[PDB]
């Protein structure tokens, strides 16, 4: 009413978890375009002589609290929420594959904010480092590929054209095919 | 700002009609206007606490009071009938109102009804040991943490499960 | 807690089996036992390449004999290298391929592997009034208390603000959580 | 646990054997926390405790029941803690928190399961 | 111990027990043994099972057991006691006390017309369709007598010596045993019956059947309208050799092993938030109100703007009691009317299936069932069918011809739901949230309606109570006369039309629009907006507060949802003059 719009926040990802279409950033208008229309209500009385300091605004200034408390929060969330399990699929893969679909500025600073890890990991000196992909034993480096139906096809990695979904085959070499597991992959190599 | 939730407003939003021990003044939301700031001691005072959270109890504001399930016919017999009674879904803030509010009313006799409650799981979850089979079969008797870990006291049996072999 | 933390680790001890790499272990040598963790036997038995006996406990006999040693327990038992839900799990993939008695094996193991939990619920079916230091390990395993390792703990923070927090904090006559 | 980590670690600012250089993740996260809200809430952005504010803290509960890898004195060898600690084994134990227990562990004379 | 063959222990022995421990395989699953680990997460003390391990495991006993199969179950009883209350305590810190369970087995069927003496004692496969049956009442298996203070041991589920004797001399014989019950034990009961199958010939011969014994755990479970295959035994009841005029005796069987058919889409009867996206999302969409207007008769042609207030009918209006008494009629009714040929019959007939209903009309439910059964001669009830409508509806012909009895209970239900008993000396004064649609084959057709008023000859009262009442016809429109003359060799012809409204945007998936509804009218406490036309005209504001429904929305106004009274028009002008 005064921000319980997260209830129905709770279904645009409902598609969206391993067989995700593509996403939205909306719904959010009049949850963000009264925030601060309320706000005028917020300063109709801040620090106002309309009582000259009595009781009657601290129960209210609860509602002038608290309506923000909860707007915060779940507005934590509105990237949180969509930082979680972007951050999983991109565990899963670092920029490699960016999204299918000043979040990129948050996006870019937790790049930024990544390198610290990737400093020490691989050496000293540092590596993004294989954490998701390849526990190939390598071998022989040009042989091709199969898929299970990805999408999204972001490989930009060393090939001719792979396009990738099951059988995004092509002769693609080792730098190629470092990318994904568990997108719709790996039936095969 | 709290042990949170993602229902963070569905935490101080139950309503209660505990009394007055004095006038009233302006409830803005109310039928209050230019029409009433004054009415007696006692009155239907409806109170979604999140203004009377820290509002001094011992102040002479509102009074001793009790949503009657959270009254001792319940629960006070619910200690004793703690045996089979169930929840369902009925009040679900119920393993939390009195981790909040049941001191707040400062009748110093409530706090110690709750639990023995919760103490019955230490002989509760002797059943609680397995999943049998499909995702729905009574899963509707909760409160609204309980069924977190009970999901997940399925959960780590659920990958015990393959911890055995290849299953 | 896991299937593989125990694969992280139990698989790391070592015993002398049949058939260099730098450590402990000797090199390799025809007809002669060679101490090795159990992390090659994968790649030896799945690779067709050697066999292995196993441990002394793996019997039925000394452990025939423990099916009523532990009625001692109402703590707990013998204990025989504590490992034996995980070697047994890998041992019984592969090693009956020539091993004899993969069976009363099979069938002491679930035998007192169910088992020894079916009292694990008893002895926590004793615990009462926040009873936080008063507990048991005094000869336990190591693959069992993973079994409820996030579920009552997950659960008794939110208990233990009323159980665990009289020894240090108080309120008025009545109780405090 | 961004949240008053840093209260901590500017106690003393912990040598090696505490964080390592976990200080650089302090900069970038702030940094991300402000960034972001430049869309979020700023025409009428925080107004008292507008810095990093005292309310949000990720993790200060420390009763978190804890299994001890008994591994040490056996006998009821008693040590610093406020908590019951009687009844010390190489192989038992009686469960704990970490709040009280936060000794051996530095210490390293006790151990986790 | 009689150790040459058919041992009295082997199985006890070691025997079932251990091969049920020999069930036991890699993946460390492969078990019919925490089967019952998994029933003591509730205590359901029972167990499944095959008749098809024992062929994987032998060729050995499955021609034995079939010779003392009952025997072998309460074997199998106490090798369940003896191996899980081993497995109640690792060592030895657990066991209040033991229990009971039973035992469920399950491949391929038989028939009824085929099975005698030839195959006595043996355990079968077969299907019918259930009838009706008892409810539980008792039973017990053991207690003892003051007269010898022994275990009333018995092995079937005759009558003794007194031993109320040595006192000395004293002897006391001829039978002094008195049961003492409250040393009992005790199980359950049901005695089931059912009917044999309807495709092997029922109808130039009558139907045979057979009488069961149901025992601990099975009650409760088969409710008749259901078709089932089970396991039982080939036994009678009766001893022998004016009735019986050498011998005849009588058949029965027991339960073993029911298993029932669930046959695949019926069972939205008895037994997603994707489907709640389509159910919104399709919503949202403001073209619901007239567009199923062609979705109702997905095979017919009219009704078209009546189709329109349908789509209120169903979702309701409100009951919107208020601090004072009343409970007043949020229920809504229809009526229709007119000559036969216009496929009114079929209109009810395909709407059975469009959400609880039944569609008879005339000497052939009604009213109570105060009669009695056999059962030690009871009387209980049957109740009426506003019992079998508290929510669900009805679509009824012929009011007219139809017995005058059973027509107190029309003004008794649609007025007030002020309904009552006296039959025997009481009023069982039951309710429900009932309402009805209506058709007839009255008395003269469009002649007679548009004109006044004299359709039934005892009440004008049918008028008040309802309001949309819109005319049947055959009009004849020779555009359309020939197309309703060949709208009717496509129906008479090729049996085609099975699913042809399927590919209609959003006017068809009777299981998903069964379900909009049932969600639909447990919304909340719907209302509307500030905003000869009578007080039973008025009295159209069910249809009102419905269009927050139909839109499900919470308000709506007067005069957008006039959209009713526009369509109310249609049933006016019958009765305005
Ligand atoms: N438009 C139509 N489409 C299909 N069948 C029709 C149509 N109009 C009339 N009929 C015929 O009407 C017959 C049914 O009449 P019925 O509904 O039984 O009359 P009543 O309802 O008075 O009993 C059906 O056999 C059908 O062939």
């Amino acid at each position: 009413m005064f921000g319980e719009k997260a209830f129905d926040l709770l279904k645009e990802l409902e598609r969206s978890s391993q067989t995700i279409p593509a996403f939205d950033d909306d719904g959010v208008r009049q949850v963000l375009e009264e925030i601060k229309a309320i706000f005028e209500e917020n300063v109709a009385q801040a620090s106002s002589y309309n009582a000259s300091g009595d009781r009657s605004l601290w129960p209210l200034l609860n509602f002038r609290h608290a309506a923000l408390q909860r707007n915060k929060r779940c507005l934590l969330a509105y990237l949180y929420e969509r930082c979680r399990r972007i951050k999983a699929l991109r565990w899963e893969f670092g920029p490699i594959i960016p999204g299918d679909i000043p979040e990129v500025t948050f996006f870019n600073n937790y790049s930024k904010s990544l390198a610290a890890y990737m400093c020490s990991a691989g050496y000293n000196q540092g590596l993004p480092i294989d954490l998701t992909n390849n526990l190939r034993p390598p071998k022989s480096l040009y042989i091709e590929v199969r898929c299970m139906e990805d999408y999204g096809k972001f490989e930009l990695d060393d090939g001719e054209v792979i396009h990738l979904k099951k059988n995004s085959q092509h002769y693609l070499p080792r730098a190629q095919v470092e990318s994904l597991v568990r997108q719709g992959i790996l039936h095969h190599i | 700002p709290n042990y949170y939730s993602i229902e963070d407003i569905f935490v101080t939003q139950e309503k209660v009609e505990c009394r007055v021990n004095t006038k009233l003044q302006r409830m803005g939301f109310l039928d209050s206007g230019a029409e009433s700031d004054d009415l007696e001691p006692g009155r239907t005072v409806n109170l979604p606490l999140w203004y009377i959270k820290e509002l001094k109890v011992n102040n002479a504001y509102f009074t001793v009071a009790v949503p009657d399930i959270y009254r001792n016919v319940h629960k006070a017999v619910c200690e004793a009938e703690t045996t089979h009674i169930e929840l369902g879904r009925l009040h679900p803030y119920f393993y939390e109102f009195g981790r909040y509010l049941t001191p707040y009313d400062r009748n110093h006799v409530i706090g110690r009804i709750i639990f023995e409650t919760l103490r019955q799981r230490v002989r509760h979850l002797l059943d609680i040991s397995k999943s049998d089979g499909q995702a729905a079969k009574a899963e509707h008797r909760l409160d609204n943490i309980e069924a977190k870990l009970h999901e997940a006291g399925v959960r780590t049996n659920s990958q015990y499960i393959e911890w055995l072999q290849m299953t | 807690m896991d299937p593989s933390i125990i694969e992280f680790i139990g698989e790391k001890c070592m015993i002398s089996i049949i058939p260099l790499i730098y450590g402990p272990v000797g090199p390799f040598r025809a007809g002669f036992p060679v101490f090795v963790p159990l992390w090659m036997a994968t790649h030896l038995r799945k690779q067709q390449k050697c066999r292995i006996v196993p441990p002394e406990w793996m019997d039925m006999d000394i452990l025939e004999e423990i099916k009523e040693e532990e009625k001692r327990s109402k703590f707990f038992t013998k204990m025989p290298c504590e490992h034996y839900m995980v070697v047994a799990q890998l041992v019984m993939s592969t090693a009956p391929d020539d091993v004899p008695r993969c069976e009363e094996l099979r069938t002491v193991i679930k035998d007192i592997f169910d088992i020894r939990e079916s009292k694990l619920r008893t002895s926590i079916d004793a615990f009462i009034k926040g009873e936080g230091t008063y507990a048991k390990l005094d000869n336990l395993t190591l693959l069992e208390i993973h079994s409820v390792r996030p579920i009552l703990p997950y659960s008794l923070d939110h208990i233990a603000r009323y159980q665990r927090t009289a020894t240090a904090s108080q309120r008025d006559t009545s109780m405090l959580s | 646990f961004t949240q008053h980590i840093l209260n901590q670690e500017e106690s003393r600012e912990p040598d090696d054997k505490r964080l390592s250089p976990e200080t650089k993740f302090a900069q970038e996260f702030a940094s991300n926390v402000d960034e972001y809200f430049h869309k979020v809430a700023t025409q009428y952005m925080p107004n008292q405790q507008r810095g990093e504010a005292e309310q949000r803290i990720v993790t200060p509960n420390l009763m978190s029941h804890v299994f001890l890898k008994a591994n040490v004195a056996v006998p009821a060898v008693i040590v610093g803690v406020d908590d019951e600690e009687v009844d010390m084994a190489a192989g038992s134990q009686h469960i704990i928190p970490y709040q009280l227990v936060a000794d051996l562990i530095q210490n390293n004379q006790a151990q986790l399961i | 111990n009689q150790q040459d063959a058919q041992i009295n222990l082997q199985a006890v022995k070691k025997k079932y027990k251990e091969f049920i421990r020999t069930f036991n395989e890699e993946n460390f699953f492969y078990k019919y043994r925490d089967t019952l680990k998994r029933n003591y997460l509730n205590g359901r003390y029972f167990l499944e099972i095959e008749m098809e391990d024992l062929v994987g495991f032998d060729e050995t006993l499955a021609d034995k057991l079939n010779k003392q199969p009952t025997e072998h179950l309460e074997i199998f009883e106490e090798a369940a006691r003896e191996v899980a209350d081993e497995i109640t305590a690792p060592r030895p810190e657990h066991e209040e006390h033991m229990h009971d369970i039973q035992i469920l087995l399950s491949a391929n069927p038989t028939n009824i017309r085929q099975l005698k003496s030839d195959c006595v004692s043996k355990l079968v496969k077969i299907a019918g369709i259930i009838v009706a049956a008892s409810g539980i009442s008792a039973k017990a298996t053991r207690m003892s007598i003051q007269c010898l203070s022994c275990s009333t041991v018995i092995p079937n589920l005759y009558a003794l010596k007194c031993n109320t004797e040595q006192a000395g001399r004293p002897k006391c014989p001829l039978d002094p045993f008195f049961i003492m019950p409250d040393k009992c034990k005790c199980v359950d009961f049901q005695t089931l019956k059912l009917q044999e199958l309807p495709d092997f010939v029922p109808q130039g011969e009558i139907p045979r059947h057979l009488q069961l014994f149901c025992d601990r755990s099975l009650c409760e479970r088969v409710v008749p309208g259901n078709r089932v295959l089970i396991q039982g035994i080939y036994s009678i009841r009766k001893v022998g050799k004016e009735k019986a005029v050498v011998g005849v005796r009588a058949p029965y069987m027991r339960v073993v092993g029911i298993t029932v058919d669930s046959e695949g889409a019926g069972a939205i009867s008895r037994y997603t938030s994707d489907e709640e996206e389509h159910f919104r999302r399709m919503a949202a969409s403001g073209d619901i109100y007239e567009r199923l207007s062609q979705s109702l008769a997905p095979s017919i042609f009219g009704s078209r703007d009546i189709k329109k207030a349908i789509t209120c009918m169903l979702f309701g209006g409100s009951r919107k009691r208020l601090p004072d008494g009343l409970c007043r009629r949020g229920d809504i009714n229809v009526l229709l009317l007119g000559d036969p040929g216009t496929a009114k019959s079929q209109l009810l007939k395909f709407v059975e299936k469009v959400p609880i209903a039944v569609y008879t009309s005339g000497k052939g439910s009604s009213t109570a069932s105060v009669m009695k059964d056999p059962q030690t001669r009871n009387f209980v009830m049957e109740g009426g069918a506003m019992v079998l409508a508290d929510g669900g509806v009805v679509c009824i012909d012929e009011f007219d011809k139809m017995r005058e009895d059973d027509r107190v209970a029309i003004h008794e239900a649609m007025e007030q739901q002020t309904i009552s008993i006296a039959k025997a000396g009481i009023t069982t004064t039951l309710n429900s949230r009932c309402s009805v649609l209506a058709a007839a084959n009255s008395i003269f057709g469009r002649w007679d309606d548009t004109k006044g008023e004299e359709n039934i000859d005892f009440m004008p009262t049918i008028l008040s109570r309802f309001d949309m009442i819109f005319i049947v016809k055959d009009i004849h429109d020779e555009s359309r006369d020939i197309t309703l003359a060949k709208h009717i060799i496509n129906v008479h012809l090729s049996s085609n039309k099975s699913a042809p409204s399927e590919p209609a945007e959003g006017e068809i998936s009777l299981s998903t629009f069964k379900k909009y509804i049932h969600y639909c009218r447990t919304h909340c406490g719907p209302r509307l907006s500030e905003a000869p036309i009578t007080v039973r005209q008025l009295e159209v504001i069910r249809i009102s507060e419905s269009l927050a429904k139909i839109r499900l929305q919470p308000f709506a106004t007067d005069e957008h949802v006039n959209e009713a009274l526009r369509l109310f028009q249609v049933s006016t002008l019958d009765a305005a003059m």
